């Protein structure tokens, strides 16, 4: 019969997509990003006049 | 005639002689068999391990082939 094939070695993991079904890529379990990210600014500090300590 | 204990000589039993002697193994000869058995040992063992690889991939293939499981 034509319904016969040998495995020989290994499957090696094959990749094929021919159905998709609503694409479905982004779902996961996440609901909240939680304040996105903390506020950060870059401008480069000059020198700052006088030290914060008592003796300067 | 009076009879008493008689003497016997012939060979005199041969007293004090080293009967111990080295046999079979000499030194260099046994090492050729020793390493020779090792060289035959590892070569024959690894051929079965390569033959095990034919089974190893094929046994784990059964889990990959069966997804309704």
């Amino acid at each position: 019969k034509x319904x016969x094939x040998x495995x020989x070695x290994x499957x090696x993991x094959x990749x094929x997509x021919x159905x998709x079904x609503x694409x479905x890529x982004x779902x996961x379990x996440x609901x909240x990003x939680x304040x996105x990210x903390x506020x950060x600014x870059x401008x480069x500090x000059x020198x700052x006049x006088x030290x914060x300590x008592x003796x300067x | 005639x009076x009879x008493x204990x008689x003497x016997x000589x012939x060979x005199x039993x041969x007293x004090x002689x080293x009967x111990x002697x080295x046999x079979x193994x000499x030194g260099y000869s046994m090492f050729a068999v020793g390493i020779g058995a090792l060289l035959f040992g590892y070569w024959s063992m690894m051929k079965w391990n390569r033959e095990r690889r034919r089974l190893q991939i094929e046994d784990f293939e059964a889990r990959i082939a069966l997804m309704p499981l």
